[PDB]
């Protein structure tokens, strides 16, 4: 549900505040769904 | 006898390389930084009360480390790319030392925060001063900025 | 960002003569020759080859 | 630098002056310097 600067992943929710509680890091990053994608080759 | 325009180009090209390539607003800071800012703030000297006893001195100015207070006040060191990623300010806070002059007498020197000053990239207070192209890398820029 | 698959006048292969023609010009064999030991024919299509850049090993350094 | 300066030393002028009448000796200093002051008016 996350990432940030050089790591891995967090769960989901929030109450207070919203740093990387692996990293200490700021910035979280939504990772592109596994699910299918069709990306027509033109 | 004769210099020929490869060699004569050799000598710019060095010029370009050794010295900077937009430094000019670089060189300018790099003088505000240490000459100036302390003008400022030498020039005007003490402040009030309209009570004559007290008085304060101003003395110098140091420039701190670019870091930001996040929520609820959480002193956090502060990296450009940081900043521009949150829409925050790319600052270091500037602490003087100021001296309680009471009845005439000085009270003793204490170091307090003035503010925040937004710092210039590749400046001498910003933290991409000396640092090589893997750590600009690390940091998340290109060394050609 | 790696060599403009295949060419774009002339639309063959040249991806495929990358490394080797770099490795050869890097020894100080002159590409104008290197080219010519390869499938080279055409300018077009040597073009292609020719003023490419490779961006992308400052790219991926990153995510 | 120096007008935004200016404002900080004049708001701590009326801060120092103003909190005065609420006389205080271990006055030890400065919780009165108010310091976004000099930042707003840097930044904005
Ligand atoms: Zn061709």
């Amino acid at each position: 549900c996350a990432k940030c600067g050089k790591e891995v992943e967090l769960d989901l929710a929030t109450a207070r505040e919203v740093r990387c509680p692996y990293c200490g890091s700021k910035i979280l990053y939504k990772p592109r769904p596994r699910v299918a994608r069709r990306v027509k080759a033109i | 006898p004769t210099l020929t325009p490869d060699e004569l180009w050799l000598v710019m090209e060095s010029y370009w390389k050794e010295k900077g390539f937009v430094r000019q607003h670089l060189d300018s800071y790099n003088a505000f930084i240490d000459h100036g800012l302390q003008d400022v703030v030498n020039e005007f000297g003490e402040v009030v009360p309209d009570i004559p006893n007290f008085k304060v001195k101003f003395g110098k100015i140091r420039i701190g480390q670019p870091e930001f207070q996040e929520a609820q006040g959480q002193r956090r060191p502060l990296y450009p790319m940081d900043a521009r990623i949150r829409n925050l300010t790319y600052s270091a806070p500037l602490y003087l030392e100021m001296i309680p002059v009471v009845n005439g007498i000085e009270q003793e020197p204490v170091e307090v925060r003035i503010g925040e000053l937004p710092i210039m990239l590749k400046s001498k207070a910003c933290r991409l001063y000396g640092l090589s192209d893997e750590e600009l890398i690390k940091l998340g820029e290109d060394p050609k900025d | 960002m790696i060599v403009p698959v295949r060419c774009f006048t002339c639309g063959k292969v040249l991806a495929d003569k990358y490394y080797e023609f770099k490795k050869r010009v890097e020894a100080g064999e002159d590409p104008g020759k290197v080219l010519d030991d390869l499938g080279v024919e055409r300018y077009c299509c040597r073009r292609t080859l020719l003023s490419h850049v490779e961006l992308i090993d400052q790219v991926m350094v990153y995510k | 630098f120096r007008v935004a300066f200016g404002q900080l030393v004049k708001d701590m002028q009326y801060q120092m002056t103003k909190t005065y009448q609420r006389e205080n000796i271990q006055r030890f200093v400065r919780n009165s310097i108010r310091p976004d002051v000099l930042s707003e008016r840097i930044e904005h």
